[PDB]
RNA sequence: CCAGAACGCGACGAUACUACCCGCACGUUGUAGACGUAUAAGAAUAGGCUCCGGCCUCGUAUCCUAGCAGGCGAUUCCUCCGCCGGCCUCGAAGUGGCCGUCGGUAAUUCGCGUAUUGCAAUUUAGACACGCGCGGGAUCAAAUCCUUUGCAGACGACUUAGA
RNA sequence: GCAUCGGUUCUGGCGGGGGGAUAAAGGCCCAGGGAAUGUGGCUCCUCCGGGAGUGUUAUAGCCCUGGGUGUAAUACCCUCG
C-alpha cells in the first residue's frame, strides 16, 4: 500500500469516557451472566481431573518411579 | 536463546590476497580487484590458519548466526570472482523481425552499451548501461548470444537482468509471442 | 543565496539616478557623487578589492543594467533597472565580462535571436475590485434574484463554521504578476533600418 | 518473588480423644517470611489432606540454608502453571549457586516468558543434577562446555547520570 | 553538575528525543545550549517509518486558512530538533518563551562555533543506547525527502571546515610533539626537591 | 599583581517552589548546588547560609543592590537538590537565577 | 493519456532534448556570446589584491 | 570439479553444511545411553 | 595466500582472569556462571586488594591485563591463593597503569589547602623551566 | 509557477540637525540573572590514537591559579599578558597568524605598609546596550502634503512629471 | 548573629547483648570414599599450533562423609545504649 508517502486519517487510541463506562458495564454484565451458566451448565464434568503426570526430560523421573512403587509396596504391607 | 560463540571458515587459494579493515573486503587476484563494505553486520573477523579466514559472532541470536552464513558466500563469489570470474550467456530469439543487438564501449564512462532495435518491429532503440566491470561480447561460435563476463558475480548478473527486463512483451498473449532476450547459461569465465 | 558586495560604475546617468529618488526635481542630485571617487583615490583599490571578492567567494554573478527611456515616446523619465544574470563560463569570467561591459549599451538582438522562444514577465491589466462572476467566472444566478444575482449562492453550506479560503469572493482582479513561457519571436527589427 | 527463603514447616491437626498422637507433615516451602511460609502450609495441606487451619497447629518453622552457597550448581526445577487453558508441567533448568537463588531466577523467568504471577505457579520439585550428563537444556549445556571462554564486545562503559556533558565521545571496548 | 556560560553540543549521532529532553531540562534550569549538526541527529526505528511520522504531520492543516494558525510544517533539521524541544517545554508562558530564548539550532557548525568546544551527551548517544542490530535513520536524510534546500550547500561548507581543521590538527600534532620534547629537556633541570615533591603530591 | 578570583561560595541555581503537580508552595524553594549530586554532598550544606542578590532601580541607603536571605533547610529527592527557606519566598521570576551558598555557618 | 509527469513522457523529452534541440540552441548561443563578446572587447593590502576587510547575532552576548 | 548439478544454476555455490548452531554440546555416545535410559523409563 | 584482517581484539573472560572491581579490589574468576555473572576470589594480602569469595556482576568489573596460569576451574581459595603469590598479582598490578592512576588520584584527593598552594608554587617552577625549554625548542625551528 | 514573515535576512546609495565618528567622564539607566562565567581535530564504536617507543574504562583531565579587590622599594628573570602599526589571512551569520615598537609582569628572595569595617551582614567590582557631557575630526540629505499623470484606483494606495 | 536549653522531627556514625543447624559457609588440620569438563605421566596423530586414548594426584586440582580448632567469623532478625 502507499502508506508511507500518503497516510491515512489516524486510528485514536484515546479513550472516551462514555466508551470506557460502556465497555466496563458490559464486562460486569458478561460477568454476571457467565456465572449464571455457570450454575446452570448441564455439561458433564470429572470429580478428578486429568492430572498431566511427570515430564520426560525431568532427569530423575526413574527413581521417583522407584520411589512411588516403594511407597506402595510399603503402604501395602502396612495394610 | 543466545549462542555463546558461532564460527565459519573461508579457505583463501595461493594466488588470491584477502585483505580486510573495518569489515571493509578487499580481494585481489589474477584477474583484479573487488571490494566490499560488511560494515552492516557485526562479525569478528580473523586468521585462524594460514590460508583460512575465520568469522565469529559473540552472544548472537539464532539471526545474528544465520547471517555469517550470507557472508561467507558473498566473501566466497568475490574470491571466485577474481580467480575464475562469472560469465552470463544470453540468446535473444525471434519469430519475425530480427532482433539487431549493437554492442559499444563508452571513451567517456568506460562502460558497454547494448542497442537493441527491431524488438517485434518496434521503431524505439533499446539502451542499456552495463554496469562497470562488465564486458560484453556477441559470441561468434553460436547464433544471436550474447556474453557477460566479468568479476563481479552481482554486477554480471544484474547486467544480464537488465537486457532481460527491457525487452518486455506488453498487452500481448505470451503463449504466442515468444519473443525475447533471455539468460541461457550461468558459469565462470575459466 | 546572499548579495555579498556590488560595484558600479564610474559614471551613472541621469535616468538612471531618477530611479533613487521621489523628489528628484528638489533634489541636490547627491547619489554616487562619494562613489565616484573610489575610483580615483588609490588607483581604484576598493573597486578592485571588491571586484576580486566577487572573484573568489561568489557563485552567481549579475550585472546591473538600466532602459534608456529616454529613446521611448513615454512621458516617464526615470528608468528601470535590473539584476541580468551572467550564465556560461567560470565566475572570473563572469566578472571581466561584466567589468567590460560597464557604462556600456547591450541591444537586444546580443542578447536574443530571431526564432527563439523566449518568457514574458510582467503584470496585468489591472480592474480595480471585481464581482465574483468575473474575477472566477462563477454562474450567474436567476433573474431578479433576491439580494443579487452576480453573486455565489451557498458559500459555506457546511461544516466548519468558517467560510473557507477555497470559496470564490469577491475584490481586485488584475494588476498581477505573471510569467508566461514559449513565446516564439519572429523578428528584431532594428530601429535605424527605415524598412525594418 | 523477592528476598525468598526456603522453610521446612512441619504442622498437624490438633489432637482428640480419638487420635491422640496425629501424624505430622513437613513441607519444604519457598517464601519471603515466616508468615508467608505457615500460610502457604496451610494453602496446600487444605489442597491435599483436607486438614484445615482452625483444626490444626504448627509444629515447627525453620530455615533450610544452602550447604554449599560458594559452590555453582545446575538445577533441575519440575513445576506446573495455571493458564487460561488450563494446567501445564515444566521441567525448566538454572545455573546458580543456591535452590532458593535458582527459584527466584524460576520465578521472574516464569513472569517473563509466560506470564505467570506467583500464585499460578507451583513448585513440585528442585533437584541438584548430579552430573553434567544430566543437564538437558542447550542454554546450560553451552555452559558447561570444556575450556569455556568468551570476549565482552560493545560494552557500554558506566557514566554517572549526574555527569550530563562529555568532552570526548566514550568507546565500546574495554 | 557543571554551571557554564554556553553549551556547545555537536548533535552527530544523539536521539532526537532523549538529547531534546536533555537540553530541555537545561534550558528550564537556566543553562544556555547551542546544538550543532542536527543533521547528523539520528532517530531509532526504520527511515520509512520516520517518514510516515512526518507524512501523518504534513497532513495536518487548519482547513479553512492554511495561512494562519496552521501546523507550519518546518523542513530543516534544526527546525525538527526544535520542533521537539518546544514539545518538552511550557512555550505559552513567559517562562517556557524565556526559556526558548537560551536555544540556538543550526545546521553544520557556521562560524564561529567550528572554533569552540563541542560536547556530547552519552544518555543520549545512539552508539550507547541503541541495542546492535536495531535500525536508525539521519534526520538530515528525512529533511532532504521532505523538502529540505541545503543538504548539497552544508557538504561543501563541512568538507572545507574539515580540511581547515585537518590544518589545525596538524599544527597541534607539531605543538604536542614541542611540549613534549620541552618538557623532557627541562625535567633535567629542574631542581629534584620540585620533582619527587609533586611526584609525592601526584603531579 | 595578584591574578587570581575573590569566590568564597559555592553557586547554585533557583529551581523552583515546593509542589505537586498543580499546587505550588513558594515558602520552600529548590535549589540545585553546583558540583553536588547526591544527598551524601547535600548533607554538607544543611543550615548553610544562601542570599539571592538582585538589582532594584532606586539607590536606597548607598546601593541599588538588594539581598533576600535564607538557610539550606534539608535534601530533596536523590540528585543533590536541596530545599531552602527564606526570609521572604523568592520571586517567581527568579527561576533559573544564580544563589549564593555560604560557608558559614562552619561545623569544619 | 500519458501525464505530463510520466515518466516514459521525460525520457522522450530527454532524448529530444538531448539529441535534437541541444546542438541548435548551442549553435544559437556560440553566435550570441560571440556578439555580445565583440560588443564587450570593443602592497596587496594597499592595493586590493589582497582581499582585506570592507569599510541580531549567531552567538549569545558574552 | 563439481560431479553433481545444483538445482537453481548457480553452480558456484559451496557444498553448505547444515544449520545447527547447537552443535558440539553433546557426544553421541552420551546421546546414545540416554536413549536407553529414557526408553528403559517409558 | 596473504591475508591481512585488522580487527579488534577483546579481552577473554575465562578461568584465572583477573578483575578489578568498582572498591578497587581485585579478583581472580574461578568459574563462570554465565555469561552476565561469575565466580571470583580475591585472596590478596593487600586488604585494599582483598576480595571474598562470591558471585560477582560482569557489569561490576572490568578485565585486567592479568591472567594467571593453568589456575584449575572451581579451585577454592587456597589453590587460588597458592597461585596467586605464585604468580605474584600484586606485583603485576602495581606495576599496570591502572593501579598508577588510581593511586594518583587518592593523592590528589588527600591534599590538604597547604599542600594544593605548595602544588601551585612548585608546578609554577617547574613550568618556568619547561616555558624556557620550550622557547628555546620553538625558536631553533 | 503565485504570495513574501507587515516583530526573517542580505547588498548598495545619500544621509541637513541636538544627527555621524574618535578619546575619557560618569550614570538613583536597562537587561530570564558575570564572579576563572578558560579549553576547535576528524572519524570508528565487532574498533581507535600515536612522537612509531607505545597508548585507550575514566574531563577524578589540561590550562590558569600567591602580592592593599592585590600597595611601595629592591634582589632577580627573559617568562607571560595587552594596546597599536605593517604584512598576510579569515565570507556559513566574516578574524585570526607572524613580525616590530611600547607598556605591565615573584620563576628566586627580602624590607616597609595593612589594624578601628570593632565577632557576620552582596565581595556595590563583568559584559552589552542606552543616555547626559565636554575636547576634537568628518558631512551639508531626504521624505510627505500640494499641483500633475492614468500603465492605477471605492477611499487610501500605485505608475509618473514638477528646479 | 552566636552560646547554653526545652518541644517536635529528619538524617549520619560508633560500642555492646541475644537468637538460628548456639547461622549456614569458609581457612587450617585429621580419617575415609569417589569422579571428570582427567592434572602429571605414557601411547597415537598432526598444520608442530594442538587434538584423541588411558585412568584417580603425580610436576594442578575438585566432589561427598565424619571429626577438631570452635561457644570461630560474618550475613539476617531482635534488642541496650
Amino acid at each position: 500500500a502507499g502508506t508511507i508517502n500518503k497516510p491515512k486519517k489516524p486510528t485514536s487510541k484515546r479513550k472516551t469516557t462514555r466508551l470506557r463506562a460502556k465497555i466496563s458495564k458490559r464486562a460486569a454484565e458478561k460477568k454476571r451472566k457467565e456465572r449464571k451458566l455457570a450454575r446452570k451448565n448441564p455439561e458433564w464434568r470429572s470429580k478428578l481431573k486429568k492430572d498431566p503426570g511427570i515430564p520426560n526430560l525431568f532427569p530423575y523421573k526413574e527413581r521417583l518411579l522407584q520411589q512411588i512403587e516403594e511407597e506402595r509396596i510399603r503402604r501395602k504391607e502396612e495394610l | 536463546m543466545r549462542y555463546i560463540h558461532s564460527e565459519e571458515t573461508i579457505p583463501v587459494p595461493e594466488n588470491v590476497k584477502v585483505s580486510i579493515k573495518s569489515r571493509l573486503v578487499t580481494v585481489e587476484g589474477p584477474r583484479g580487484k573487488l571490494q566490499k563494505d560488511l560494515s552492516h553486520i557485526a562479525v569478528n573477523f580473523s586468521v585462524v590458519k594460514k590460508g583460512v579466514i575465520g568469522l565469529e559472532i559473540h552472544h548472537g541470536s539464532r539471526k545474528d548466526v544465520a547471517a555469517l552464513r550470507t557472508v561467507r558466500t558473498i566473501i566466497n563469489n568475490m574470491i571466485i570472482g577474481v580467480t575464475k570470474g562469472f560469465k552470463y550467456k544470453m540468446r535473444y530469439v525471434y519469430a519475425h523481425f530480427p532482433i539487431n543487438v549493437n554492442v559499444e564501449k563508452n571513451a567517456e564512462t568506460g562502460c558497454y552499451e547494448v542497442e537493441i532495435r527491431n524488438f517485434i518491429g518496434e521503431k524505439i532503440v533499446r539502451k542499456v548501461v552495463m554496469a562497470p566491470g562488465v564486458e560484453v561480447e556477441i559470441s561468434k561460435a553460436q547464433k544471436d548470444e550474447l556474453i557477460l563476463s566479468g568479476n563481479s558475480l552481482e554486477a554480471v548478473s544484474q547486467s544480464a537482468a537488465d537486457i532481460q527486463q527491457i525487452c518486455k512483451v506488453r498487452n500481448k498473449d505470451i503463449r504466442k509471442f515468444l519473443d525475447g532476450i533471455y539468460v541461457s547459461e550461468k558459469g565462470n569465465i575459466v | 543565496l546572499r548579495s555579498l558586495t556590488t560595484v558600479w560604475a564610474e559614471h551613472l546617468s541621469d535616468e538612471v539616478k531618477r530611479r533613487f529618488y521621489k523628489n528628484w526635481y528638489k533634489s541636490k542630485k547627491k547619489a554616487f557623487t562619494k562613489y565616484a571617487k573610489k575610483y580615483a583615490e588609490n588607483n581604484g583599490a576598493s573597486i578592485t578589492r571588491e571586484l576580486e571578492r566577487i572573484k573568489k567567494y561568489c557563485t552567481v554573478v549579475r550585472v546591473l543594467a538600466h532602459t534608456q527611456i529616454r529613446k521611448t515616446p513615454l512621458k516617464q523619465k526615470k528608468a528601470h533597472l535590473m539584476e541580468i544574470q551572467i550564465n556560461g563560463g567560470s565566475v572570473a569570467d563572469k566578472v571581466e565580462f561584466g567589468r567590460s561591459l560597464f557604462e556600456k549599451p547591450v541591444t537586444i538582438d546580443t542578447i536574443f535571436e530571431k526564432d527563439e522562444m523566449i518568457d514574458v514577465i510582467a503584470v496585468t491589466k489591472g480592474h480595480g475590485f471585481v464581482g465574483v462572476t468575473a474575477r472566477w467566472g462563477t454562474k450567474k444566478l436567476p433573474r431578479k434574484t433576491h439580494k443579487g444575482l452576480r453573486k455565489v449562492a451557498c458559500i459555506g453550506a457546511w461544516h466548519p463554521s468558517h467560510v473557507q479560503w477555497t470559496v470564490a469572493r469577491a475584490g481586485q482582479m488584475g494588476y498581477h504578476h505573471r510569467t508566461s513561457v514559449n513565446h516564439k519571436i519572429y523578428r528584431i527589427g532594428k530601429g535605424d533600418d527605415e524598412a525594418n | 518473588m523477592g528476598r525468598l527463603q526456603e522453610y521446612q514447616v512441619i504442622g498437624r491437626h490438633l489432637p482428640t480423644e480419638a487420635n491422640p498422637n496425629p501424624a505430622l507433615y513437613r513441607m519444604r516451602i519457598f517464601a519471603p517470611n515466616e508468615v508467608v511460609a505457615k500460610s502457604r502450609f496451610w494453602y496446600f495441606l487444605r489442597g491435599l489432606k483436607k486438614v484445615k487451619k482452625a483444626t490444626g497447629e504448627i509444629v515447627s518453622v525453620n530455615v533450610i540454608s544452602e550447604k554449599h552457597p560458594l559452590k555453582v550448581k545446575n538445577f533441575g526445577i519440575w513445576l506446573r502453571y495455571d493458564s487460561r487453558s488450563g494446567t501445564h508441567n515444566m521441567y525448566k533448568e538454572y545455573r546458580e549457586t543456591s535452590r532458593v537463588a535458582a527459584v527466584e531466577a524460576m520465578y521472574a523467568d516464569m513472569a517473563a516468558r509466560h506470564r505467570a504471577r506467583f500464585r499460578s505457579i507451583h513448585i513440585l520439585k528442585v533437584v541438584e543434577l548430579e552430573k553434567t550428563e544430566d543437564v538437558k537444556r542447550p542454554y546450560i549445556k553451552q555452559l558447561v562446555a570444556k575450556n569455556l571462554s568468551f570476549p565482552l564486545p560493545h560494552r557500554v562503559p558506566k557514566i554517572s547520570t549526574k555527569k550530563i556533558f562529555s568532552a570526548k565521545r566514550p568507546s565500546t571496548f574495554s | 553538575s557543571s554551571f557554564e556560560s554556553v553549551v556547545v553540543i555537536d548533535g552527530k549521532g544523539h536521539l532526537l528525543g532523549r538529547l531534546a529532553s536533555i537540553v530541555a531540562k537545561q534550558l528550564l534550569s537556566g543553562q544556555k545550549i547551542v546544538v550543532v549538526r542536527c543533521e547528523a541527529l539520528n532517530i531509532s526505528g526504520e527511515f520509512f517509518r520516520a517518514k510516515l511520522k512526518y507524512h501523518a504531520y504534513l497532513r495536518k492543516m487548519t482547513r479553512y486558512n492554511p495561512t494562519r494558525g496552521g501546523p507550519f510544517h518546518f523542513r530543516a533539521p534544526s527546525r525538527i530538533f526544535y520542533k521537539a524541544v518546544r514539545g518538552m517545554i511550557p512555550h505559552k508562558t513567559a517562562r517556557g518563551a524565556a526559556a526558548l530564548e537560551r536555544l540556538k539550532v543550526f545546521e553544520g557548525v557556521p562560524p564561529p562555533y567550528d572554533k569552540k568546544k563541542k560536547m556530547v551527551v552519552p544518555q543520549a548517544l545512539r552508539v550507547l543506547r541503541l541495542q546492535p542490530g536495531r535500525k536508525y535513520c539521519t534526520v538530515g536524510r528525512l529533511s532532504h525527502e521532505v523538502g529540505w534546500k541545503y543538504q548539497d550547500v552544508v557538504a561543501r561548507l563541512e568538507e572545507r571546515r574539515k580540511a581547515k581543521g585537518a590544518a589545525y590538527y596538524e599544527r597541534k600534532k607539531l605543538a604536542a610533539r614541542q611540549l613534549s620534547e620541552a618538557k623532557k629537556a627541562a625535567a633535567a633541570k629542574v631542581d629534584p626537591k620540585v620533582s619527587e615533591a609533586l611526584a609525592a603530591y601526584g603531579y | 599583581p595578584s591574578e587570581a578570583g575573590h569566590r568564597l561560595y559555592v553557586k547554585g541555581r533557583h529551581l523552583s517552589y515546593q509542589r505537586g503537580r498543580r499546587n505550588t508552595h513558594p515558602k520552600t524553594s529548590l535549589i540545585k548546588i553546583e558540583g553536588v549530586d547526591d544527598t551524601a554532598a547535600a548533607n554538607f550544606y544543611l543550615g548553610k547560609r544562601v542570599a539571592y542578590v538582585y538589582r532594584a532601580q532606586k539607590e536606597v541607603r548607598g546601593t541599588k543592590i538588594r539581598v533576600i536571605w535564607g538557610k539550606i533547610t534539608r535534601p530533596h529527592g536523590n540528585s543533590g537538590v536541596v530545599r531552602a527557606k527564606f526570609t521572604h519566598p523568592l520571586p517567581a521570576r527568579s527561576f533559573g537565577a544564580s544563589v549564593r551558598i555560604m560557608l558559614y555557618p562552619s561545623s569544619i | 493519456a500519458k501525464s505530463a509527469r510520466a515518466s516514459r513522457i521525460k525520457e522522450n523529452h530527454q532524448r529530444f532534448k538531448k539529441n535534437i534541440a541541444g546542438p541548435v540552441e548551442a549553435a544559437r548561443l556560440e553566435r550570441l556570446s560571440a556578439k555580445l563578446m565583440a560588443i564587450a572587447q570593443a602592497s596587496g593590502v594597499k592595493s586590493g589584491k589582497s582581499i582585506g576587510r570592507k569599510d541580531s547575532s549567531i552567538v549569545f552576548p558574552m | 570439479k563439481n560431479l553433481g548439478m545444483r538445482k537453481n544454476g548457480q553452480v558456484w555455490l559451496p557444498a553448505k553444511k547444515a544449520f545447527r548452531p547447537t552443535k558440539g554440546l553433546t557426544s553421541w555416545e552420551l546421546r546414545v545411553k540416554k536413549r536407553q535410559e529414557q526408553a528403559a523409563m517409558k | 595466500a596473504e591475508i591481512n584482517v585488522e580487527a579488534t581484539s577483546w579481552r577473554r573472560v575465562e578461568v584465572g582472569r583477573v578483575l578489578k572491581l568498582e572498591n578497587g579490589s581485585l579478583a581472580a574468576i574461578v568459574e563462570i556462571i554465565d555469561h552476565k555473572r561469575v565466580l571470583a576470589d580475591g585472596p590478596s594480602s593487600d586488604p585494599k586488594l582483598a576480595t571474598p569469595r562470591g558471585i560477582v556482576p560482569l557489569s561490576r568489573a572490568l578485565l585486567t591485563p592479568i591472567v594467571i596460569p593453568k589456575l584449575p576451574r572451581g579451585a577454592r581459595t587456597g589453590a587460588v591463593k597458592k597461585a596467586w603469590e605464585a604468580y605474584g598479582v600484586d606485583a603485576k598490578w602495581k606495576e599496570t597503569n591502572w593501579a598508577k592512576k588510581q593511586l594518583q588520584q587518592e593523592r590528589r584527593q588527600s591534599l590538604t589547602d597547604f599542600d594544593r598552594f605548595k602544588v601551585m608554587r612548585l608546578k609554577k617552577q617547574r613550568r618556568f623551566e619547561e616555558r624556557k625549554a620550550l622557547a628555546k625548542i620553538k625558536a631553533a625551528a
